[PDB]
RNA sequence: ACUGAACUCCUCACACCCAAUUGGACCAAUCUAUCACCCUAUAGAAGAACUAAUGUUAGUAUAAGUAACAUGAAAACAUUCU
């Protein structure tokens, strides 16, 4: 007989079991928050060829932004909700070309995740994320496992990878799926209008693998590349992603600073560990803005 | 066929010619009819042969039963406990003093195949071969790429 | 028509001696020309097949299928004629050992199709068998270890021979 | 059905009506309906000349010795159900009473030697003569199973038992055979049993309580 | 030896239950109304001597053998793989029940027993390990006890994570083993017959035989392992589901030896917690 | 693909899974309590309760009268909607209906269910209970939260 | 389209008595308290809502006794009685059920 | 140089690899004559032998538990509603 956690309390237990663990939760949280006041692991400076720490987001929805020329430029906004570094596994132990950062997203409840991994954060001690995905990183970039990861990681200017899974569509068919062209509607055209018309062809005795059929369109991880950031909101971890996320909204993604070779060595100014509030040199404003982004605030444009 | 058929190795009784050899054929039952032609050979060959057979080996019992037998048999057994019935109907004189003499010679295994034609229990005398004769040893049994 | 299975209740053992251990019960009991099809029965029939009969009744009165109502009688039925007939004295301490279902005499009618053409129908009937052991079930078989199969195979390497020679 | 009653009804209610039909072939039965005059355990020599003159050579001081030969080797016939010989010994009013429930199960009762001089009680009378017969003797009972495991009482331990045994005769080609076997009701209970009984209570409709 | 001690003990233990068969009347048939909320009244026609309540659930279900655990014999607790001894009336108790207390109390003093027997088999053959006893310790505590004196070597030690880690294997192996609890309502003098040996449970059998009108002690076993409790038990070691021996503290006023108290804390296969729950019924069970 | 499509499609067309709806909540209007298949009962769970929050408007509001003129295929039981229906809901503002599963339809093992309204003559359902508080994991509870009252 | 050939019987139960069409053995089963009929979580137990739906229907049949034809839904709220019982001080003003069996060990 | 056949040798045994066709030796079961008598013998006869005719009749498979099929709703099963 499986059990859970709601099954064997009384009605006096349950609102005491619910908020005890949430406050056990909140705690637990609200104790990393001095990561310098720890023992980190030693600060190195930025190098050219060093790779550094993503984020884990929520996909909050769209929004529009005008740059001084007038532009329309649609905005993602990513809310960081509760991200850490979990755990740190060096090239040694990898066995990749690259060492690794497991760093994981969004706090979730503790009655729904296997034993073995709440050994794991209980060894940590952290509440578990719902997700957890893996950075490759150098050894410059190594932050202690349980480091809170900000939104300010990230600067207005930076260019940036996210990836996620995309929107679910399930069995579609060929013309959603593929694209294909289909069938004229009336000229007889008894049962095809939406049907693949030919497969392969007659000598092939067979149909070549990567055909395009229907299946399951959706529902799996893609990434977009070169997204420049134009905003990042501090107060409320916000990042402000130009263009289009892949996945749904309140999806969690995985933000990392991009891989195209236009933009690779673009660190030189951004905080190269992470950014740190408790280092507490020059705390940064509400909201961190492009060059370009028109502020709400700034006077009513003008082109002369 | 050899796979839907059993087999067993050429084996013997109780190492049947080393110390002295024991005739395997303990009885036979001959079973004819008085009045029949099924039991004609056979009862030429009581009148005839079976005694002169009786008295070629007497570690062998014979039965003559003689009852109103419809196909004539006879039955041996053999001193493992075997019983190999065979029919004697409507076979000549000479055809039943071959099959007798057949079922005398042989013993109780079974007629199933057999896998080798030989039967060694000591096959190895030199010692059997193992992957290290043929091998020289090294100075202090050392192994390649070892150095101390 | 055969009708075998009724008769295995039959079977008298004579009486044993003090140096034996004691015998579990055996209880055979079926019913015949249900108005179900084998292979309908043969989900039902193979899901109780080594569990317990009070397990087997809690697994049958929360089943969908129409089978499951009869199983459930032939097994409340096997666990009366259990305990009054055959000296079963717990009616907790029973397994089913064999449920099994065969076909029973079938019917044949007509079905219409589209033209002239038609088809033949058969009007389905099965059967459902069971042998009850008194006892507690067996233990479910455990799935083999690394240790089983390691012996496994080097019981298979030690098992080996020279072949084709002498 | 439960009677004659509901096959009568439903007899009715179906429409099948069965006309009594008259046959001169009746049944030729051998028994009673039970004891003619019930003995209670703690005069009748009419019924005995009653006896004597459809049977003209019967002697009550050489009866109780019968009474003994009919009772043991009836119950021997338990030992290797040979029914044939039990028409011969025994009536068929007893005949299911002693011999339907021991289907199915190897008894293998053993008598060992009275205790009292076994006698004759009352004798009560187309003509069905009835002896009962007072026995108080020593057997052995082990009944089993179809599995041959024991259920009722140990094979070596003899238990002294009372038998109020009635016998009744067809008065042309009948004997004494055993025809009931009265139990009184001051008696002590018989052998305590090997096993455990459930009993259950009254089976509720959801509508009823249990009170 | 303590493999002497199972030996003698055990072999009094059999002892007692040879002299306590053997004046059986022949196999005696009384019968026990359930008397419950469901099935209502059925009788067991059942023997005298031999028959348990188990035994009834039985003959009811296998859902009134695997769920209950004691059984009320005329508003009394009661094993459920005790004995019976006269005609008289049946509940039968869960631990989901609407006023579980002795049910609560049984698995209390069963799981005591339970660390008991694997305090005793869990040193190596140069200590001497001395139990004395259980207190009654109420459920809202949040962890059984069980004192226990050990040798004046170690006096001066206290066990590290692992070794406590290395009492729950244990105590899991014995759970594992699926061990009955085989019961004996003694007179005081057998039961001084099998703990003459032990001082403290010399006392405390002396305790508990002054403590009722005739001198009667109840004598428990789990497998090789006699033990004294002061109510019933559960039927078997395999209720028992999670377990861990949580801490072990010492007494304050040990001026003779120190009375070093175990702490425990267990729930059964039906009371399963939450890996986090009983992670902070972890955290409580260490006082 | 239908994310974020909420409305069970039933009936024939949305015209006659709205009378479908319309007639179950009749009926619960009248009887108080209702077997019916699962789907059917939550979605006209969502009408019952909504049924209920225009029965708070009150008598008088014409726009109501109209929702329950439309709503209630029976006349009879629009003055018990605003008679009895909604001044035995004033004091809540939520939670009106109650739900539970039946045992499967012997028919065609349909996925059955009950909803009642909450408060009625009617003999009540047997309702599924929390485990009691005396249980050895609510004790065990209760010293946890004995002992972290304690810590003020 | 027509079957090139027969499926045989070891293809057949490889594909009929896989676990994927076997039943599965379903463990939400516990038994009743009030009844000790095995009941199933999450589902109400079917000898006690039988009980409760067979009292409905009775109290069901004397309302509509009481009412008599239809369209005669009272505006008045209700209160089931059994039989030895007075009406309460808070039952003024709602109209009354009489029953003929006693009040139940389950009704409140 | 070795390997390499159903060729050839070797130990024993030999009537024992072609279509259509043709020659010959035997022979299952059945019945008849006469023996026989847990199933046979010598003859005589004949509706005298089926892995194949989109063969016929019956059984049961496969396709397949598939395609298809069927009950408006609540309730006191009085009734009402759509
Ligand atoms: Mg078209
Ligand atoms: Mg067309
Ligand atoms: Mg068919
Ligand atoms: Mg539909
Ligand atoms: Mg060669
Ligand atoms: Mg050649
Ligand atoms: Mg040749
Ligand atoms: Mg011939
Ligand atoms: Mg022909
Ligand atoms: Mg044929
Ligand atoms: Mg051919
Ligand atoms: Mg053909
Ligand atoms: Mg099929
Ligand atoms: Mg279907
Ligand atoms: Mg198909
Ligand atoms: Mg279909
Ligand atoms: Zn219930």
């Amino acid at each position: 007989s499986g059990t859970w956690w709601d099954e064997h309390l009384s009605e006096e237990n349950v609102p005491f079991i619910k908020q005890l663990v949430s406050d056990e939760d909140k705690a637990q949280l609200a104790s990393k928050l001095c990561p310098l006041k720890d023992e980190p692991w030693p600060i190195h400076p930025w190098e050219p060829g060093s790779f550094r720490v993503g984020l884990i987001a929520l996909k909050l929805g769209m929004m529009p932004l005008w740059t001084k020329d007038g532009q329309k430029h649609v905005v993602t906004l990513l809310q960081v909700q509760d991200c850490h570094v979990l755990k740190y596994t060096s090239k040694e132990n990898c066995n990749g070309k690259m060492a690794t950062l497991s760093v994981g997203g969004k706090t979730v409840s503790r009655f729904r995740k296997a034993t073995s991994i709440l050994e794991f954060y209980r060894e940590l001690g952290l509440p578990p994320k719902q997700t957890v995905k893996i950075f490759n990183i150098t050894d410059n970039a190594a932050i202690k496992p349980g480091t809170p990861l900000y939104a300010a990681h990230f600067r207005p200017g930076q260019y940036v990878d996210v990836t996620a899974k995309t929107i679910g569509k399930g069995f579609q068919g060929v013309m959603k799926r593929w694209g294909f062209k289909g069938q004229p509607a009336t000229h007889g055209q008894t049962k095809t209008h939406r049907r693949p018309g030919a497969v392969a062809t007659g000598d092939i005795g067979r149909v070549w693998p990567g055909t395009k059929m229907p299946g399951k369109m959706g529902n799996i991880y893609r990434t977009e590349y070169g997204l420049k950031v134009w905003r990042i909101n501090t107060k409320h971890n916000i990042i402000y992603v130009n263009g289009s996320v892949p996945g749904h909204k309140n999806c969690l993604v995985k933000v990392k600073d991009s891989k195209l070779p236009a933009y690779k060595d673009l660190g030189k100014n951004l905080p190269f560990p992470t950014y740190f509030p408790d280092g507490d040199e020059e705390e940064l404003p509400e909201d961190l803005y492009d060059e370009n982004v028109c502020q709400p605030g700034a006077p009513s444009i003008t082109f002369a | 066929t050899a796979r839907g058929t059993p087999s067993r190795f050429l084996a013997s009784v109780l190492h049947n010619g080393l110390g002295r050899y024991v005739q395997q054929l303990q009885r036979l039952s001959f079973s004819v009819s008085r009045d029949g032609a099924s039991s004609r050979g056979a009862r030429e060959f009581v009148e005839r042969e079976v005694i002169d057979f009786a008295r070629r080996n007497p570690g062998v019992v014979i039965y003559v039963n003689s009852r109103p037998c419809c196909v004539p048999r006879v039955v041996a057994e053999y001193l493992n406990g075997a019983v190999r019935e065979e029919s004697i109907h409507c076979k000549s004189v000479e055809e039943i003093s071959t099959l007798v003499q057949k079922l005398a010679d042989q013993s109780g295994l079974d007629v199933i195949r057999i896998r080798k034609p030989f039967h060694t229990d000591n096959p190895s005398i030199q010692g059997q071969w193992h992957p290290f004769t043929n091998k020289p040893t090294t100075f202090r049994g050392l192994r390649p790429r070892e150095v101390q | 028509i055969s009708r075998k299975w009724e008769k295995k209740n039959k079977i008298v053992y004579p009486p044993q001696l003090p140096g034996e251990p004691r015998r579990p019960a055996e209880i055979y009991h079926c019913r015949r020309q249900i108005k179900y099809s084998k292979d309908k029965m043969w989900y039902l029939a193979k899901l109780i097949r080594g569990m317990s009969i009070d397990q087997a009744l809690a697994q049958l009165e929360f089943n969908d299928k129409k089978g499951a109502k009869i199983i459930k009688e032939v097994l409340l039925e096997a666990q009366d004629m259990a305990v009054r007939d055959h000296n079963v004295e717990f009616r907790s301490n029973l397994y089913i050992a064999e449920s099994t279902s065969g076909r029973g005499q079938c019917l044949k009618r007509i079905r219409y199709h589209g033209r002239g053409r038609f088809g033949i129908m058969e009007k389905v009937y099965c059967h459902y068998f069971v042998k009850l052991v008194e006892g507690p079930p067996p233990p479910p078989e455990p799935p083999k270890t690394a240790v089983a199969h390691a012996k496994e195979y080097i019981q298979q390497l030690r098992s080996r021979t020279i072949v084709h020679t002498l | 059905f439960k009677t004659e009653k509901e096959f009568m009804q439903h007899a009715r209610k179906a429409g099948l009506v069965i006309p009594p039909e008259k046959s001169d072939r009746s049944i030729h039965l051998a028994c009673t309906a039970g004891i003619f005059d019930a003995y209670v355990p703690p005069a009748s020599q009419v019924s005995i000349r009653r006896i004597k003159d459809y049977d003209a050579n019967f002697k009550i001081k050489d009866f109780p010795e019968k009474a003994k030969d009919i009772f043991i080797e009836a119950h021997l016939c338990l030992n290797n159900s040979d029914h044939d010989r039990l028409h011969t010994l025994v009536t068929e009013h007893c005949f299911p009473d002693m011999t339907w429930d021991i289907k199915y199960k190897t008894v293998r009762w053993s008598f060992v030697e009275s205790l009292e001089p076994s006698h004759v009680v009352q004798v009560r009378c187309n003509v069905y003569g009835q002896i009962t017969v007072r026995m108080h003797t020593r057997q052995t009972l082990a009944i089993y199973d179809r599995f041959g495991r024991l259920m009722y009482g140990q094979e070596d331990v003899p238990k002294d038992v009372l038998e109020y045994v009635v016998f009744e005769k067809q008065l042309p080609y009948g004997s004494w055979r055993m025809h009931t076997k009265i139990v009184p009701p001051w008696a002590p209970p018989k052998q305590p049993i090997l096993k455990t009984v459930m009993i259950p209570g009254p089976q509720l409709k959801p509508e009823e309580e249990y009170e | 030896s303590p493999t002497e001690l199972t030996e003698m003990r055990n072999d009094l233990f059999n002892k007692e239950k040879a002299r306590q068969l053997s004046l059986t009347p022949r196999t005696e048939k009384i019968e026990v109304k359930h008397v419950g909320k469901t099935d209502p009244g059925t009788v067991f026609v059942m023997n005298k001597n031999i028959s348990t309540p188990y035994s009834c659930a039985m003959h009811l279900s296998e859902w009134y053998c695997r769920k209950s655990i004691l059984a009320l014999v005329d508003g009394q607790p009661w094993d459920m793989y005790k004995p019976l001894t006269k005609s008289c009336e049946i509940k039968f108790l869960t631990f989901k029940d609407c006023d579980p207390g002795e049910v609560n109390k049984a698995y209390w003093r069963s799981c005591a027993m339970m660390m008991g027997c694997v305090i005793e088999r869990a040193f190596k053959d140069e200590y001497m390990v001395n139990l004395v006893r259980a207190p009654e310790v109420p459920v809202i505590s949040g962890a059984f006890c069980y004192d226990v004196v050990l040798d004046s070597k170690l006096d001066e030690w206290m066990p590290t994570k692992e070794n406590l880690r290395s009492f729950t294997k244990d105590a899991h192996a014995l759970i594992y083993k699926d061990l009955p609890f085989e019961t004996l309502e003694v007179e005081a003098k057998v039961a001084l017959e099998i703990f003459q040996h032990s001082k403290y449970k010399v006392d405390f059998i002396e305790e508990k035989a002054s403590q009722n009108p005739e001198r009667i002690v109840k004598l428990h076993r789990i497998g090789d392992f006699i033990d004294v409790s002061e109510g019933p038990l559960i039927p078997r070691t395999s209720i028992c589901f999670q377990y861990e021996v949580s801490a072990v503290h010492n007494l304050q006023p040990t001026q003779p030896s120190l009375i070093r108290r175990f702490q425990g804390v267990s729930l059964p296969v039906h009371l399963r917690a939450h890996f986090t729950i009983w992670d902070k019924l972890l955290e409580r069970s260490r006082k | 693909i239908s994310h974020g499509r909420v409305f069970r499609r039933m009936g024939l067309g949305p015209e006659s899974r709205i009378h479908l709806l319309r007639n179950l909540l009749t009926g619960l209007v009248r009887h108080e309590r209702i077997e019916a298949p699962w789907a059917r009962v939550d979605e006209m769970r969502g009408y019952a309760e909504k049924l209920i929050d225009y029965g708070k408007l009150g008598d008088t509001n014409e726009r109501a009268m109209r929702m329950a003129d439309f709503w209630l295929t029976e006349k009879d039981l629009i003055p018990k909607l605003f008679q009895v229906l909604a001044p035995r809901y004033k004091d809540q503002t939520g939670g009106y209906t109650r739900m539970l599963q039946i045992p499967n339809r012997s028919l065609d093992r349909a996925k059955m269910a009950v909803i009642e309204y909450k408060g009625n003559c009617l003999p009540p359902l047997p309702l599924p209970r929390r485990d009691s508080h005396l249980t050895l994991l609510n004790q065990l509870l209760q010293g946890l939260r004995q002992d972290l009252r304690q810590s003020q | 389209a027509a079957p090139k050939n027969r499926r045989t019987i070891e293809v057949n139960r490889c594909r009929r008595r896989n676990p994927q069409k076997l039943i599965k053995v379903k463990n939400n089963i516990d038994v009743c308290p009030e009844c000790g009929h095995l009941k199933q979580k999450h589902v109400l137990c079917a000898y006690c809502y039988e009980k409760v739906c067979k009292e409905t229907a009775e109290i069901r049949r004397q309302i509509g006794k009481q009412e008599g034809g239809p369209f005669k839904a009272p505006t008045i709220e209700t209160v089931v009685l059994y039989t030895g019982e007075t009406p309460s001080e808070q039952d003024q003003g709602k109209r009354i059920i009489e029953r003929d069996r006693k009040r139940p060990s389950w009704f409140t």
